[PDB]
C-alpha cells in the first residue's frame, strides 16, 4: 500500500526533529522532558531501570542540569511484525554531555519512537530509552 | 638587601616560636622589633617584597594547615605584594591588618581571592574616611561576602540565596537483564551469534536475521586522514551530517541477503563476549530490544592490530525453538579507549 | 470585470454545485459548466480577476464549507488564490487534480491552510519526482498535516507534544486563611482607615509600634502625571542605587511616619471593595496585603481616582490588637474596569 | 550591637540579589525555585493558598513557563520584635509578567525573608510569598 522508501524517508525526518525536541526540552525544559514517554516506556540509564511517568518524572527531576551536543546520529524503521499496525521508528545517537557539577563525558543513547494515533490529532511516544556513558567505569 | 641563606633558617625559628599549634595562629606582629632577630642582628622589613617573599613560601612549605595570622604594625603601604597569599595560605579564615599605613580600600581587591570568616582594619588611616560604617561594612564586604566579623564586631548575616541545584548523578550498574530468562537467552544468542560472526564465514547468521531485516553502520565524526576508522568510513550512516535521501535509502540494507553480503564484508573480528555490557531498553511479546556494549580486536590486514569499542542495538521477534530472529540491527563503531584497551582482555 | 447579474449566474451556479450534507464545493470545468455557456458567460479561474470574484463569493455566502473542487480548470499560477486561508479557512480539503501546474513551488502559497487530503494527481509537477517519498515529503513541507495525498492514505505524520502547560489557575479574591484573621484584620482595617481617612492622622500613632518603618512606591513610567505627587517621596531601589538616599526615604520612627502620613493628601477609601491576603501568620508575626482603591478631595490630585497595593506587618496587641512594624504603599492610577466599579 | 542605617543597607543588597535569584530561576529553571520557599511558609497566588515545600514544588510544575520583566522595587528591614534573635527583611515589587498562552499582565508581588544560620553556612529562605495580578478581576 505504501512504499519502502516513504518509510526510510519519514524515520529520517521524524528522528531529525525529535533529536531537536527531546535534547532541547532536556536541556530547557527537564520537567517537560517526562511527557514524551508514554507510560508503558522503560529508561535504562547507565544500567539504572525506570518504569512508569512518575518514576520517570522523579528520576529526571533528580538529574543535574545538561547541555547535551550531539555528535552523530543514526535511524532505522521497525518491521511491522514487531509491532503490528503500528508505526514506530528506531533511533540511536552519540554525543557529548556536560551535567552540573560533573565533568564532560560521551555517550551513546538508542530511542524506540511508536506513533500514537488520536481521533483529534497524531503524536509520537517514546517506547524506550537505554543510555549509557562511552567510559562509565570511572 | 636581601637576606643570607642562613638568616632565613632562623626566621623561620622566629616563626615557629611565635606560631601556636593549638590555635594555628601565626603572629608577625612587629617583626622587626622580636628581640632575637634584633640579637642576631638580622634586619627583616615586611612592607619589602623580598622578605614577604620569603615569609609567604615559609609558610606555604612549613604551615600549610594555618588558619590564622597577623600582620599588624608593619608599616605596608602596598597590599599586591602578598596577593600570592591565596595559593600559600588557603585554609587562611581569619586575618588582622590593624596599625597599618595603607589609606585606600582598593589595596583589599588583590586579597579579595581568599576567603575570611574574620578580619581586622582597625587603626588604618583608611577607616577614618568613611563617613557611617554602613559604607565600610558595604566595601568591605564586596571584598569578602562570607566574614563574620569585622574589627571584633559581628556582622549583619551575609547575603547568599541557595537554589539548591543538584550534582550527583545516579549509581551506574554493569549490566540489566530484567528476568533471568532474558538474561541465559540473550547471552547464549550472544554466544551463539558472535560465535558464528567471528568464525570468519558469516553466512551463518542467515538463520539468526528476519527476512526483511534493516542493518546499519556508524562511526563518530573524524575532524578521512587515512585514520583507523578508515575501513568503516565507507558505509558510515550520519543522518545529521548526510541530507540526501537516496544515499540515506542505501546506506541502509533492507532485506537479510544484503545485509549479510555486506556484513561479510566487514573485516573479521574477535570479542570478548565476557566482558560485554547488556542492557535491555525494552520487552514486549511482540517484541525485544537490547544493547550490547564491548570491544573488538581484528585480525586481517594491517589495520588487524588495532583494537577497536562498538556499541550495538538489536531489536528482536520472538522465533521457534525459543531462539530469537532480529529485525534491525545499528553497529557503532570507535577505537577503544585506554582504560578500555588495558582491560581488553583477561 | 463580470456584470453583477453574471455573478448572480454565477451565484446560482455555485449554489447548486455545492452539497449541503457533505459541504463540498465542486467546480470541476466552471468554463465548460452547460448553464454558464448556455448563459454566454465565461468564467476563466486561471485568469485572477475572476479568481478573485468567485473566491469573494465563496467568503460572502458560505464561510462554513470544509471541502472544494477546482480540477480541470487549467490553472499556471496558485497566487492568484493564495487569499483562500483568509476567504475559506475551515476548508480541510482540496482538489487541484487535471491542472497545469509545472511545479511544487507553487504550493508554498497555499501553506497557510490547514487540509487532511490533498489532490495533486494528473498535474506536471508530479513527473519530476523519482520517488513518492520525495513526493510525499515536498508536499508534506507545505502541509504537515494531511492524512491523505491523491486519495491513498500516508504514514502518521511525525509530531511531538511536550505538553506545556498554558492554562493559569482561577483568580480567587481574598485569602484570610482562618476566620479570625478575616475579623481582626478587617476590624483593624475598618478602624486604621476610618482614622487615615479623618484628614488628622495623629490618631494613628497608637497603631504603629514604636520604631516601626514606613515606605511609599509607584510605577515606573513624565512631568504633570497624577503620580507627580507622589513621585517625590517615591522609593525604587532599582532605579536609586544610593544608599545614603535610600535611607531618607525611610522613615524609621512612628513620629516620621505619621508626620509623613500627614504630608500625604486626604484621601476617602472604599473599605467595602478591598481585597486582604494574608502572606504569613506566626506566633511573633502577621502579614497581609491590602489592594483597593481610594479618591483624592484637595489638590491637583482632586477628583482623580487611585488604585493601591498596601502591606502591613503586625506585632499582636492586647485584646486582639494589631502594631504595625512595617508598612509599603504602592500607589498607582485605577484601571478604567476598576473606575467604573469603583463605588457601591 | 549593629546600626540601622546597616540593616537598611543590607536590606537593599537582599532585596537586589534576591529578585535576580527568584525571578531568574523562576524564567529558566522553575524546578529549583521551590527550594528557596521553607518547609513553614505559604504562598497567596491570586488569593489561593499554598502551604508545604510539596505542595509548592507541585503548584509551581502546574504554572505555564515565564518571562517576568520587573518594573519598579522597594525593600525594609523588618521589627526584630517580630522575628526575635533573627534577622529578616520584607520585600515588594511590581512587574509584568508574560505566562505561555496568556497575554501578559502586571502584577505585584511580596515577600518575607529570614536568613538562616547553619555553622557550615549562613543562607536566606523565603517565609512567605503574595501575588496578584493588577487585573485578577478578568
Amino acid at each position: 500500500s505504501v512504499d519502502f522508501k516513504t518509510y526510510v524517508d519519514q524515520a529520517c525526518r521524524a528522528a531529525e526533529e525529535f533529536v531537536n525536541v527531546y535534547y532541547t526540552t532536556m536541556d530547557k525544559r527537564r520537567r517537560l522532558l517526562s511527557r514524551l514517554y508514554m507510560g508503558t516506556a522503560t529508561l535504562v540509564w547507565n544500567g539504572n531501570a525506570v518504569s512508569g511517568q512518575e518514576s520517570l518524572s522523579e528520576f529526571f527531576e533528580m538529574l543535574p542540569s545538561s547541555e547535551f551536543q550531539i555528535s552523530v546520529v543514526d535511524c532505522q524503521p521497525v518491521h511491522d511484525e514487531a509491532t503490528p499496525s503500528q508505526t514506530t521508528v528506531l533511533v540511536v545517537i552519540c554525543g557529548s554531555v556536560k551535567f552540573e557539577g560533573n565533568k564532560q563525558r560521551d555517550f551513546n543513547q538508542n530511542f524506540i519512537l511508536t506513533a500514537q494515533a488520536s481521533p483529534s490529532n497524531t503524536v509520537w511516544k517514546i517506547a524506550s530509552d537505554c543510555f549509557r556513558f562511552q567510559d562509565w567505569a570511572s | 638587601n636581601e637576606l643570607k641563606p642562613e638568616q632565613v633558617e632562623q626566621l623561620k625559628l622566629i616563626m615557629s616560636k611565635r606560631y601556636d599549634g593549638s590555635q594555628q595562629a601565626l603572629d608577625l606582629k612587629g617583626l622587626r622589633s622580636d628581640p632575637d632577630l634584633v640579637a642576631q642582628n638580622i634586619d627583616v622589613v615586611l612592607n619589602r617584597r623580598s622578605c614577604m617573599a620569603a615569609t609567604l613560601r615559609i609558610i606555604e612549605e612549613n604551615i600549610p594547615e594555618l588558619l590564622s595570622l597577623n600582620l599588624s604594625n608593619n608599616r605596608l603601604y602596598r597590599l599586591d605584594d602578598m596577593s600570592s597569599i591565596v595559593q600559600k595560605a588557603p585554609n587562611l579564615k581569619i586575618l588582622n591588618l590593624s596599625g597599618n599605613e595603607l589609606k585606600s580600600e582598593r589595596e583589599l581587591d588583590k586579597i579579595k581571592g581568599l576567603k575570611l570568616e574574620e578580619l581586622w582594619l582597625d587603626g588604618n588611616s583608611l577607616c577614618d574616611t568613611f563617613r557611617d560604617q554602613s559604607t565600610y561594612i558595604s566595601a568591605i564586604r564586596e571584598r569578602f561576602p562570607k566574614l563574620l566579623r569585622l574589627d571584633g564586631h559581628e556582622l549583619p548575616p551575609p547575603i547568599a540565596f541557595d537554589v539548591e541545584a543538584p550534582t550527583t548523578l545516579p549509581p551506574c550498574k554493569g549490566s540489566y537483564f530484567g528476568t533471568e530468562n532474558l538474561k541465559s537467552l540473550v547471552l547464549h544468542f550472544l554466544q551463539q551469534y558472535y560465535a558464528i560472526y567471528d568464525s570468519g564465514d558469516r553466512q551463518g547468521l542467515l538463520d539468526a536475521y528476519h527476512d526483511g531485516a534493516c542493518c546499519s553502520l556508524s562511526i563518530p565524526f573524524i575532524p578521512p586522514a587515512r585514520s583507523s576508522l578508515a575501513e568503516y568510513f565507507k558505509d558510515s550512516r550520519n543522518v545529521k551530517k548526510l541530507k540526501d535521501p537516496t544515499l540515506r535509502f542505501r546506506l541502509l540494507k533492507h532485506t537479510r541477503l544484503n545485509v549479510v553480503a555486506f556484513l561479510n564484508e566487514l573485516p573479521k573480528t574477535q570479542h570478548d563476549v565476557n566482558s560485554f555490557v547488556v542492557d535491555i531498553s525494552a520487552q514486549t511479546s511482540t517484541l525485544l530490544c537490547f544493547s550490547v556494549n564491548g570491544v573488538f580486536k581484528e585480525v586481517d590486514g594491517k589495520s588487524r592490530d588495532s583494537l577497536r569499542a562498538f556499541t550495538r542495538t538489536f531489536i528482536a521477534v520472538p522465533a521457534s525453538n525459543s531462539g530469537l530472529c532480529i529485525v534491525n540491527d545499528e553497529l557503532f563503531v570507535r577505537n577503544a579507549s585506554s582504560e578500555e584497551i588495558q582491560r581488553a582482555f583477561a
